[PDB]
């Protein structure tokens, strides 16, 4: 059998003040075990007094022997001072019920009750149920309710009497995963430099786990880390990672990578660690041109280079150029590698052709590239007799062919008129002499 | 454990104590000798009783939009604070008198018991 | 007349009671009756006894330098009162009695704003 | 004259103990009891109280019917209270002050002034006791301001002190007010809102600032701005506005500030317009010579307002474009000067014509035309019939043929021959040569 208490009853209630007896007849009596809130006691006489007054006495008493048997009863001591016992701690997980600790001191009232600060009235969503000895449970605890301040509330003769003061606070379940940005997108470096980039998160909560590693290898490198609390759930933090002077064997992926309960994002970098620079040119047309007096043309190269270009020059048969060419960048984006210079020859005269050339430089590497140039000229025609036979003298860049009806070309040949004409591409021309 | 969620703002401790009447008066329950005994000991109880006081003091500073308002700073401390008390009372897994303080004082007891996690088992 | 010697700083009056804990206690020797007309009986006492108020309360503050502070308010408010004492005084004991900041500074603003009507 | 008893220059007395007088004169009028601020006047010719107090401490006169008068002044020891105190402190730069610190028991020592919460005194502050009022402090200066100060005897070898006084100074001008404007000039076309700043800078706030409109004597209407910025420094804003103008507004505006020290003023100059408009200059010549293949270039200064809204270049009635750059003239804040040139290189002979430039703004719109001849040196060419030798040649100027052995001319001459015909005009020369035979 479970050991009996003497009175018997489950319940009583007793004056602030008087004594509280209470005896335990079992043979196998073992223990007395007193509990309320956190406080708890035991005592190993089988028979419990206490003749002073406690309010705090109030609460739970229980009796054990020695098979294993068990009985409790439960205690009031009303106190009209003290009418609830309280604790002012107060959390709750999102998503599940809690329970605020305002147990009553004496159980004979009614409207047992929640109430708001200051007048404020609660959110009509809340249900939630009362007990005299535990105090009141608040259910499915939500996101709106974050420092909600709160009072536990009782009638006694009509009068309406208010617990001391709560705040509650509410603590998320991840709804949602990461996110994850990174401060640039893809680098490239000559080597022996310092290299650093950063990467960032924006979360609900600090409790967020989050690393950088290298693809292809589990070594955690070394990081710094700093964070920023802007608002009620929002979270930030930043990762820095760096290598003080970056060797070619650097080169490759990295990963910014994040975790909380609910799931995973990343981002992914590249470095390209190189040994040394270059410059590589590539013409937009031919490099030899031929173009007719008075006409138009352009001359356009693009080139890729590391580190950027130090000077391009443009530049004519032991001479300058200057003025009449533009050079800017293929792309505006950070990751700009390539670069186009365009020149004009424009309304050119035709004695100009010949050879024009281009150069640039930087740091490291110098290059050059040339253009040669020739002029389509129509026909010029000249006359002169020599002995008896009369020569028909002709040029022009590509070569004049000759009727009778630069290159030079010339005609030889053995009433009314001589008529000596030559044609080519580029137009004709034409001699006169005659006989009577 | 758990040094990653203080987060840097506490710097802003020392504007605080600035702004307010060096002869306000502050109101903490004490543990005993927490001065002199190893960390261990007293943080647990020190660290609920800390973040009790503050959200009390909160309600006394009312809000503006512009700046940083003492109530910004002070909002922010009390969320350190109470994910400390979980990561505790989740990791590691009597009252006090109470006892009045200047705010340069009770700051400085606030300050050295944040600096008990930058090593902590 | 001493329409001039208040300058706009005044404003951020409203910015610095945001900034007080709600319960701390202020010390005014309060002239009985400042409460009703007219303006002029009390506002010459009135101006000389905000000086000396004003003049402790700044003793508690400490200066920063990023962003306003209280201390930093509080030194042009004091800097006006006094200008305000000189002109009255080259114009032209109650009882020490305790207030939190918000009635404090309603008697403040009234005072001011009997200056831009005068005799 | 009057006579008072007892007949000391002082009286010297417990706390509590009645206070006993007679004012001795058949010509009293009443006895006049003051010090600090508080004063009393009484009709009995004795003068008696019940129990004396520290409150009672200071000067007694005897008045009377010649205004002969006698004084005698009164001490009351009373262990709790050696200061009596004003704590209201006020100084004019450079002037003394007094500083109110008059004492009870005159019977103490080493008496002097010291430093709020432990430190030190400038050196500076030489000051003068007087124990029937007060310490006084010399030629007050600029860096005591709002110092801090106690006031203090040695009594039985132990210190004492009074409450603090702390203290504020006035400055006093050394130099007159300095002034800014918002912007130095203006023009408007009319009707519209007009409206300037002025800016003063000083140690004070009683300088003393106005607008007048120039030449006139009647204030308008403005309105004010100012900050103190810390210590002795101080700042204002005025702002004056026209909210519509009619042309008659035109003229100068002044602002002007006076100080003890002395004056300062700034002026503004504004001009106010019934209609927008345009005017134009060439850099050279409307009508321009040039030879083919050389360079010409067609510039204009023109000065507008409101600014140029369109620009526009057309040759032949055609849009001969993109050879050409527009800039305002200056960069001063103000400029309305602005320069255009086209530039032609490697100009061909067919090409010579007429050449407009034009310009709108919403008010008006304004053209301006250019004619230009490219010269060439002579073409020539041959002919005949009835046996004659025609010779023809096209140019410019008109070309010049000679006979030896666009403008357009023409000649003719009537066993083996070679002859020919050999020209120039002003450009260039060409030789056209013939060979006839039998
Ligand atoms: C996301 O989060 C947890 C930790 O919060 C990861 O747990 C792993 O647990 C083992 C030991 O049991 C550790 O050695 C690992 O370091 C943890 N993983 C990582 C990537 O650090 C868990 O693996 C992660 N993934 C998921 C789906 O939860
Ligand atoms: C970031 O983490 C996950 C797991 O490694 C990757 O998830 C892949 O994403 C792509 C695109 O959605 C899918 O096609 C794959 O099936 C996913 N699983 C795997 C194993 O790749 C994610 O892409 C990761 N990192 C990179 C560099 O992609
Ligand atoms: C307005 O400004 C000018 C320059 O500040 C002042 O012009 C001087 O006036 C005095 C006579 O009053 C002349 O002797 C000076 O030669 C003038 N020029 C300078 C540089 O001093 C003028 O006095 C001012 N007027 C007012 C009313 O303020
Ligand atoms: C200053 O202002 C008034 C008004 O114009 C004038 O009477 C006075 O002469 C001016 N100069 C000084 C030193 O006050």
């Amino acid at each position: 059998s479970p050991p009996s208490i003497h009175p018997g009853k489950s319940d009583l209630i007793v004056r602030v003040g008087d004594e509280i007896r209470l005896l335990c007849t079992d043979p196998g009596f073992v223990k007395w075990t007193f509990e309320i809130l956190d406080e708890t006691n035991e005592n190993k006489q089988n028979e419990w007094i206490t003749e002073k007054a406690e309010a705090t006495n109030t609460g739970k008493y229980t009796c054990t022997n020695k098979h294993g048997l068990s009985n409790s009863i439960y205690v009031f001591v009303r106190d009209p001072a003290k009418l609830f016992l309280v604790d002012r701690s107060l959390y709750g997980k999102e998503d599940n019920d809690t329970l605020v600790r305002c147990p009553l001191t004496d159980p004979e009232v009614t409207n047992y009750s929640l109430k708001g600060c200051q007048g404020k009235p609660l959110p009509k969503d809340l249900r939630f149920i009362p007990d005299p000895k535990a105090g009141i449970m608040i259910k499915s605890v939500k996101r709106a309710y974050h420092r909600l301040c709160l009072h536990c509330s009782v009638d006694q003769e009509g009068k309406s009497v208010l617990s001391e003061k709560f705040i509650l606070k509410v603590r998320p379940a991840f709804k949602a995963v990461p996110v994850v940005s990174v401060s640039k997108a893809s680098y490239l470096l000559r080597e022996g430099e310092e290299f650093t980039v950063t990467c960032t998160i924006k979360d609900v909560s600090s409790s967020v786990y989050s690393t950088w590693k290298r693809e292809n290898s589990q070594t955690k490198l070394q990081e710094k880390y700093n964070s920023w609390h802007h608002g009620d759930f929002n979270y930030e933090r930043q990762a820095t990672l760096t290598i003080s002077s970056a060797r070619v064997n650097d080169s490759g992926v990295f990963m910014c990578y994040a975790n909380n309960t609910f799931g995973s994002a990343n981002v992914t970098t590249t470095l390209e660690v190189v040994d040394k620079g270059f410059i590589n040119i590539f013409p937009m047309i031919n490099t030899t041109v031929f173009v007719n007096d008075g006409e138009n043309v352009d001359l356009i190269v693009e080139y890729e280079a590391f580190p950027k270009p130090e000077h391009q020059q443009w530049i004519y048969m032991n001479r300058t150029f200057t003025d009449k060419w533009e050079d800017y960048p293929k792309s505006e984006n950070e990751s700009n590698i390539r670069y186009v210079s365009e020149l004009h020859l424009t309304r050119l005269k035709g004695t100009e052709g010949g050879t024009y050339t281009f150069l640039v430089s930087n740091s490291d590497v110098n290059a050059a590239i040339a253009f040669n140039v020739y002029v389509n000229t129509k026909p010029e025609i000249l006359i002169r007799l020599v002995n008896g036979m009369l020569q028909c003298v002709a040029a022009g860049f590509p070569e004049p062919t000759i009727d009778w009806y630069k290159l030079v070309v010339q005609s030889s040949i053995d009433n009314g008129t001589v008529e000596c004409k030559a044609y080519n591409d580029v137009g004709k021309t034409s001699a006169y002499f005659n006989f009577a | 454990i758990c040094r990653n969620r203080v987060t840097n703002n506490v710097k802003d401790v020392t504007k605080l104590v600035a702004n307010l009447p060096k002869d306000y008066m502050i109101t903490l329950k004490y543990v005993p000798g927490m001065d002199v005994l190893p960390s261990h000991c007293w943080i647990s109880e020190m660290v609920v009783q800390l973040s009790d006081s503050l959200t009390d003091l909160l309600d006394k500073f009312s809000n503006i939009s512009e700046g940083l308002s003492n109530y910004s700073i002070i909002d922010k401390l009390v969320n350190i604070v109470d994910d400390l008390v979980e990561c505790v009372k989740e990791n590691s897994s009597k009252s006090p008198e109470p006892r009045l303080f200047t705010p340069e004082e009770f700051f400085r007891i606030f300050n050295r018991s944040i600096d008990a996690f930058k090593d902590f088992v």
